[PDB]
C-alpha cells in the first residue's frame, strides 16, 4: 500500500534525531529548544508494526466502501454537533455575559485586587437588586474588570463571545466543570434561564448528540457484518 | 472576682487575679503553676515570691497572648469573608466558632490545668468543639491535594487523641 | 356474603372515530385507575413541600392531603380485594411485584397516618418509616401500562444485569484487596506540606483557604494568601484510604464513576510512590472502559 | 429569539440535518415515558434525601447551591449528580459523623449531622440505577431511532 | 471443591490485613505465614495435577496456563523481598479460579466477550493510540517550562490518559494554555480539542460497538434458529 514513501520518511525522521542527538552531545543547545518537535513523525514509526494486521479476509473494495460510508456518516453527525454548538453558543451569549461581577469588600480600590478582598469562597453576583445572588453587608458587587483584572487568569471560562461560548458549550457538553458554571450563571443571572439552558444542553448534548456517534459506531459494525457474511 | 486586665509587666509581681489582655481566662497563679518559657525556664511558681525573672516570664507571657491575639484576628478575619457564615449549621453560630477558636488558641499558646473552673473539661477537648462549630472551610489544594480534609482538623489515623495528664481547663461555651 | 360483591366488580372495570387516539387515551385506564394516579399525584405535590421545617406532623394542608390520600387508597384497595380476591383468583389484587408494593405503601401510609409522630430521631424507626412512606410516587409505574411495559423490558435483562454486577463485584474485590495489602495506613501523612517525618507532626501551623480554582491573581508583591491556623495532623485523607476492606471497595467504588479519580491518583503518587500509578490506571482502564461497557452493552442487548 | 427560531428552520432545508433532527424528536416521543420512570425515581429518591439530609452541615460541596434543604433542591442535586458532577463528595459530606456535627437526641431536623450508612446506601444506589441503567435504555432508543 | 474453598479461605485471610498501627512487623506476622502456606497447597495442588495428567498434557489444556503462571507467581512472591511487591497482584488473581463454581457464570463471560480476537484487536489499538499520542504529545511539550505535565512520558501518559477518561481534561487544557502563551494557544487548543473529539467519540464508542457484537447472535447462527422455526 505504497510503503516506500512512508519508510523514506521514516528513514529521513531517524536521520533528523540522530543528527539532533548529535548536536545535543555538543551541548550547543541546552535541548529545551523547540528542536525536539522535528521527533514528533518518529513515533509514527509504531504505525509499521502493524502493517501487516491491517488486511482481512474483506476485499480491498468491501473495506473502501464500508470506510466511506462510515466517514460520510460521521460527517453528518459532525455537522450536526456543530450546527447544535453553535445554536448553544449564540442562546449563552444572548443569555450570559461575562462571569465577572464578584462580591468583595467594600473597602476595595481599582489596580489593588488582592486573594484577601475576595470573599470565601469566592463566589458571583449581580448588581441588581433582585436578579442572582445578593452580597451580604460589607460586600459589594463590583464588575472585577476595571479593577485591572487580565483574560488569562479569567482564561477562556465564561460566554464572552461566540468563540469561548461555543468552547464553554463544548466543555459542558463532554459533563466536564458546568455544575460550577451553573452556579456561577444562577449567581449572576436568572435562576430560571441557567435551569432551562444547562438542563437542555446536558439533555441535548450531553446525551443525545453524543450517543448518536455510537449509533453511528454500532451501523459501521453492522456494516462490517453484513460484508463479512456477504463476501460468500 | 473583679475584673484586673494586666496592662503593666513592672507593676506587680492574690496571685489568681490577673486577666490577661486577650486570653482572659488565665491568671499569673495560672501561668506560673506549670508552664515553663524556654528563654527563661525558671518561672514555676517559686521564684515570683522572690525580680528580673519575674518580669521577663510576665513580659513574655504578654508576647504570648499578643501573638495568640494576632493569629485569632487572622482567623475572624478568614471567617468574617465566609459569606455562608449563617447557613452552614442551624446548632452552630459563628460567634460560637470564634469562641470556641479563642479557647483553643489560648490553650495552645497556654499548656497548663487552669483551676478555678466551674465546669471541668478536658483542655484538648476544646478541639473537637471547634469541628463541631466552626464550618467547613475548604483548604488550598495546589501544592498538595489533601482528598476532603477539613482546614481545621483535631484527630489522626490511628491515633488516641484524649490521653492522660490532660491540662483540663475551664470550660465555656 | 355474596350480594354486593357483584356491584364492587362492575364499578371497579368501569372504561370509555375523528380523534380515535384521544378516544383511546381517555379509555386506556380505568375510572379507578384515573382517581389513584390523581391522588398519588396530588400526595406528591403535597410531599413536594415536606421541607424539613415545614414538617409534615405540623402542617394542616400536608396532614390533610395524607389523610384524604390514605383514605381513598384504602377504599379502593378494600373495594378490589371484595371484588377480585387477594390470593386464589388469578388476577386478583395480589398478583405480581406490583400488588405487593401497593400493599406495602398502603401499611406503611396507614401506620405514618395512625402514629404520628411528634419527635422524630436520627437514624431511628420513625426516620426510616419517613422515608419508606416517601417511596409514595412508585404507584405510577404500577397505575400506567407503558410504565408497567418499561418496567418489565427492564427488568427481563436482570439475570445479565446481575452477572456483569458480580464480575465487577470480583474486580472490585480484587483490587481492593490489593490496595489493603499494599496501602493500609501509608496513605496518611500531616496536612502540613513542610513537615515530613511524622514525629514532627505537631503543634499549629498556618494553611490557605481554598477562595476560588478559576482565578490566578499572582500580584502577591509582599502580601500572604488567605489561611488561618490550624494544629498538624497525620491523617487520611477522609474521602478515600486502604485502612480496611470495606474502604478499598467504597474508594474503588467512588473511582469507577471517574469522579474525583484524579485526586486519587495524585495521592497514591505522592503519598506512596510513582509505581503504583500503575495499579489505578488499570483498575480505570479495566472498569471504566471496560465494565461500564459491559452494563451498556448487556442493556442495550437486552432492549 | 426570532432569528435564533430562523436558525432552528434552517436545519429542517439540509437533508442529513433534518433525518438526524427526526430521529432526535422521535427518539425523545418514545423515550417519554422512559425519562417519566427517571424522575419518578428521581422524585422518590429526592423525598428520601429531604428527609434523611435536610440539616447537613455544609461540607466541600454541600453549600447554598447544593444541599437538600427543599424538595426542589434535592431534585436539582440529584439531577447534577448523574451529569458530571463530584458526587462522592457530595456523599462524604452526607456521611458527616460526630465530632464533625452536633448531634440532637430528640429530633431528626436539629442534629445536623448524616446517616453513614444511609448515605453510602441512598448515592450509591441512586447512581446505580440512575447513570448506570437507564441511560443505557436512551442509548439504546437513540441507536434504534 | 476442596481447591475453591482453599481460594475462598486464602483470598478472605489476605484481604482481612486491615491496617492497626506502626508497632507492626508485617514481615513474619500471621498473615505472611498463612500466604506462604496456601501457596505451598497451592504449589502441590499445581504437582500432582501435571503428574496425574503429565506435564505435556497439563500444559495443553489451554486454560490451566494461567493457573501455572499464578502458581509461578505465588512461588516468585512467597519471599520476603517480593512480598507486598507488584508481583503480589498475582496473588490476588487467584480469585479468577472461582470463576468456575458457575457454569452458566463462564458461559455468559464468553458470550460476553465473544471472539476474543476482535476484542484484544481493540484494546492493542486502544493500546497504541495512547502511547503514539502520549510521545506526540511528550514530544510537544517537553520543553515547555513551569509544566509538569509532559516532562517525561510517564507523566504525559497519565496526562493522555486523564484526557480520555474526561476527568479534568479541561484542566490539563488551561494548563497547557497557560504555558504555552498566546501565538501558540489556538494551535495546541485545537490539537487538544480535536483529540479529546477522537477520543470519547471513536474509543468508547467502539468498546460498545464490540460489546454489542460479541453479545449479538452470530449471523449464521441467527440464520440456523430462524430455520429451525
Ligand atoms: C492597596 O492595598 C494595600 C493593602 O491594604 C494598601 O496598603 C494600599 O494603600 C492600597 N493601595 C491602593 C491604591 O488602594
Ligand atoms: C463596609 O461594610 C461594613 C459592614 O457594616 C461597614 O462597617 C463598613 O463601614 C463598610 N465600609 C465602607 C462602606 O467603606
Ligand atoms: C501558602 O501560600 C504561600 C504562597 O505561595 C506559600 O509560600 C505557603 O507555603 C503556602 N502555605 C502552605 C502551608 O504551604
Amino acid at each position: 500500500d505504497r510503503w516506500c514513501v512512508f519508510d523514506g520518511f521514516m528513514v529521513f525522521c531517524l536521520w533528523v534525531s540522530l543528527v539532533l542527538q548529535v548536536f545535543e552531545i555538543a551541548d550547543i543547545v541546552d535541548q529545551m529548544s523547540p528542536w525536539g518537535m522535528l521527533r514528533i513523525p518518529r513515533p509514527l514509526i509504531m504505525i509499521r508494526a502493524f502493517r501487516i494486521y491491517f488486511r482481512f479476509e474483506l476485499p480491498r473494495t468491501r473495506i473502501t466502501n464500508i470506510l466511506k460510508r462510515s466517514g460520510e456518516q460521521i460527517w453528518s453527525v459532525s455537522i450536526f454537533l456543530l450546527f447544535f454548538l453553535l445554536l448553544y453558543g449564540i442562546l449563552g451569549v444572548q443569555m450570559f455575559g461575562t462571569f465577572t461581577y464578584h462580591c468583595v469588600v467594600n473597602d476595595t480600590k481599582p489596580g489593588n485586587v488582592t486573594w484577601n478582598s475576595l470573599a470565601i469562597p469566592d463566589t458571583h453576583c449581580s448588581p441588581e437588586l433582585e436578579e442572582g445572588y445578593q452580597c451580604p453587608p460589607g460586600f459589594k458587587c463590583m464588575d472585577l474588570e476595571d479593577l485591572g483584572l487580565s483574560r488569562q487568569e479569567l482564561g477562556y471560562s465564561g460566554f464572552n463571545e461566540i468563540g469561548t461560548s461555543i468552547f464553554t458549550v463544548y466543555e459542558a457538553s463532554s459533563q466536564e466543570g458546568w455544575v460550577f458554571l451553573m452556579y456561577r450563571a444562577i449567581d449572576s443571572f436568572p435562576r430560571w434561564r441557567s435551569y432551562f439552558y444547562f438542563i437542555t444542553l446536558i439533555f441535548f448534548l450531553a446525551w443525545l448528540v453524543k450517543n448518536v456517534f455510537i449509533a453511528v459506531i454500532i451501523e459501521t459494525f453492522a456494516e462490517i457484518r453484513v460484508q463479512f457474511q456477504q463476501m460468500w | 472576682g473583679q475584673c484586673f486586665t494586666v496592662e503593666s509587666a513592672d507593676a506587680v509581681c492574690n496571685l489568681s487575679d490577673f486577666y490577661l489582655s486577650f486570653c482572659n481566662s488565665y491568671t499569673l497563679w495560672e501561668l506560673f503553676s506549670g508552664l515553663s518559657s524556654p528563654s527563661t525556664l525558671n518561672c514555676s511558681l517559686d521564684v515570683v515570691l522572690t525580680m528580673t525573672t519575674c518580669r521577663q516570664c510576665i513580659e513574655a507571657y504578654q508576647d504570648y497572648d499578643h501573638h495568640a491575639q494576632e493569629k485569632y484576628e487572622e482567623f475572624e478575619s478568614v471567617l468574617h469573608k465566609y459569606l455562608q457564615s449563617d447557613e452552614y449549621s442551624v446548632k452552630s453560630c459563628p460567634e460560637d466558632c470564634k469562641i470556641v477558636y479563642k479557647a483553643w488558641l489560648c490553650s495552645q499558646y497556654f499548656e497548663v490545668t487552669q483551676f478555678n473552673c466551674r465546669k471541668t473539661i478536658p483542655c484538648k477537648q476544646y478541639c473537637l468543639e471547634v469541628q463541631t462549630r466552626c464550618p467547613f472551610i475548604l483548604p488550598d489544594n495546589d501544592e498538595v491535594i489533601y482528598g476532603g480534609l477539613s482546614s481545621f482538623i483535631c484527630t489522626g489515623l490511628y491515633e488516641t487523641f484524649l490521653t492522660n495528664d490532660e491540662p483540663e481547663c475551664c470550660d465555656i461555651r | 356474603e355474596h350480594r354486593f360483591r357483584n356491584f364492587c366488580r362492575v364499578v371497579v372495570r368501569a372504561r370509555f372515530t375523528k380523534y380515535h387516539q384521544l378516544y383511546d387515551l381517555l379509555g386506556l385506564v380505568t375510572y379507578l385507575d384515573w382517581v389513584m394516579i390523581t391522588v398519588t399525584i396530588c400526595s406528591c405535590i403535597s410531599m413536594m413541600f415536606e421541607s424539613p421545617f415545614r414538617r409534615v406532623m405540623h402542617a394542616p394542608t400536608l396532614q390533610i392531603a395524607e389523610y384524604v390520600f390514605v383514605i381513598f387508597m384504602s377504599i379502593e384497595l378494600n373495594l378490589k380485594i371484595m371484588a377480585d380476591g387477594l390470593f386464589f383468583t388469578p388476577t386478583a389484587v395480589i398478583r405480581d411485584f406490583g400488588g405487593v408494593m401497593d400493599i406495602f405503601i398502603y401499611l406503611v401510609s396507614l401506620i405514618f397516618l395512625c402514629w404520628m409522630p411528634q419527635n422524630v430521631p436520627a437514624e431511628s424507626g420513625a426516620q426510616l418509616l419517613m422515608v419508606l412512606r416517601c417511596l409514595r410516587p412508585l404507584r405510577i409505574f404500577k397505575l400506567v401500562p407503558q410504565m408497567r411495559k418499561v418496567v418489565r423490558e427492564l427488568f427481563s435483562g436482570f439475570k445479565e444485569i446481575f452477572l456483569v454486577s458480580i464480575l465487577l463485584l470480583t474486580l472490585m474485590l480484587v483490587f481492593a484487596s490489593f490496595g489493603v495489602q499494599l496501602f493500609a495506613g501509608k496513605l496518611a501523612k500531616c496536612n502540613d506540606p513542610n513537615i515530613i517525618r511524622r514525629e514532627d507532626c505537631n503543634g499549629i501551623f498556618r494553611i490557605n483557604v481554598s477562595v476560588s480554582k478559576n482565578l490566578n491573581l499572582k500580584l502577591r508583591p509582599g502580601e500572604k494568601k488567605p489561611g488561618f491556623w490550624v494544629p498538624r495532623v497525620w491523617a487520611n485523607p477522609r474521602n478515600f484510604n486502604f485502612d480496611n476492606v470495606g474502604n478499598a471497595m467504597l474508594a474503588l467504588f467512588e473511582v469507577l464513576s471517574l469522579k474525583g479519580w484524579v485526586e486519587v491518583r495524585d495521592v497514591i503518587i505522592h503519598r506512596v510512590g510513582p509505581i503504583h500509578g500503575i495499579y489505578i490506571h488499570v483498575f480505570v482502564f479495566l472498569g471504566c472502559m471496560i465494565g461500564l461497557t459491559l452494563f451498556v452493552g448487556v442493556v442495550i442487548a437486552n432492549f | 429569539c426570532v432569528i435564533v427560531f430562523r436558525f432552528f428552520s434552517i436545519c429542517g432545508k439540509h437533508v442529513t440535518l433534518k433525518m438526524l433532527l427526526l430521529t432526535v424528536v422521535v427518539s425523545m416521543y418514545k423515550s417519554f415515558f422512559i425519562i417519566v420512570g427517571m424522575f419518578l425515581l428521581l422524585l422518590c429518591y429526592a423525598f428520601a434525601g429531604v428527609v434523611l439530609f435536610g440539616t447537613v452541615k455544609y461540607g466541600e460541596n454541600i453549600n447554598r447551591h447544593a444541599n437538600f434543604s427543599s424538595a426542589g433542591k434535592a431534585i436539582t442535586v440529584l439531577f447534577r449528580i448523574v451529569t458530571g458532577e463530584d458526587w462522592n463528595k457530595i456523599m462524604h459530606d452526607c456521611m458527616v459523623q460526630p465530632p464533625f456535627c452536633t448531634p440532637d437526641e430528640f429530633t431528626y431536623w436539629a442534629t445536623d449531622c448524616g446517616n453513614y450508612a444511609g448515605a453510602l446506601m441512598y448515592f450509591c444506589s441512586f447512581y446505580v440505577i440512575i447513570a448506570y441503567i437507564m441511560l443505557n435504555l436512551l442509548v439504546a432508543i437513540i441507536v434504534e431511532n | 471443591m476442596f481447591i475453591l474453598s482453599m481460594v475462598t479461605v486464602d483470598v478472605i485471610v489476605a484481604a482481612s490485613n486491615y491496617y492497626k498501627g506502626e508497632n507492626f512487623r508485617r514481615q513474619y506476622d500471621e498473615f505472611y505465614l498463612a500466604e506462604v502456606a496456601f501457596t505451598v497447597l497451592f504449589d502441590l495442588e499445581a504437582l500432582l495435577k501435571i503428574w496425574c495428567l503429565g506435564f505435556t498434557g497439563y500444559i495443553s489444556s489451554s486454560l490451566h496456563k494461567f493457573e501455572l503462571l499464578l502458581v509461578i507467581g505465588t512461588t516468585l512472591h512467597v519471599y520476603p523481598d517480593l512480598y507486598h511487591s507488584q508481583f503480589t497482584y498475582f496473588q490476588v488473581l487467584r480469585v479468577v479460579r472461582l470463576i468456575k463454581i458457575s457454569p452458566a457464570l463462564e458461559d455468559f463471560v464468553y458470550k460476553i466477550f465473544g471472539p476474543g480476537k476482535k476484542l484484544g484487536s481493540l484494546v492493542v489499538f486502544t493500546a497504541s493510540l495512547l502511547i503514539v499520542m502520549s510521545a506526540i504529545s511528550l514530544q510537544m511539550f517537553c520543553f515547555v517550562e513551569e509544566l509538569d505535565r509532559f516532562t517525561t512520558f510517564p507523566r504525559a501518559f497519565m496526562s493522555m490518559f486523564q484526557i480520555l477518561t474526561q476527568e479534568g481534561w479541561v484542566d490539563v487544557m488551561d494548563q497547557t494554555l497557560n504555558a504555552v502563551g498566546h501565538m501558540w494557544a489556538p494551535l495546541v487548543a485545537i490539537y487538544f480539542i480535536l483529540y479529546h473529539l477522537f477520543a470519547t467519540l471513536i474509543l468508547l464508542s467502539l468498546f460498545v460497538a464490540v460489546i454489542l457484537d460479541n453479545l449479538e447472535l452470530d449471523e449464521d447462527l441467527k440464520k440456523l434458529k430462524q430455520l429451525k422455526q
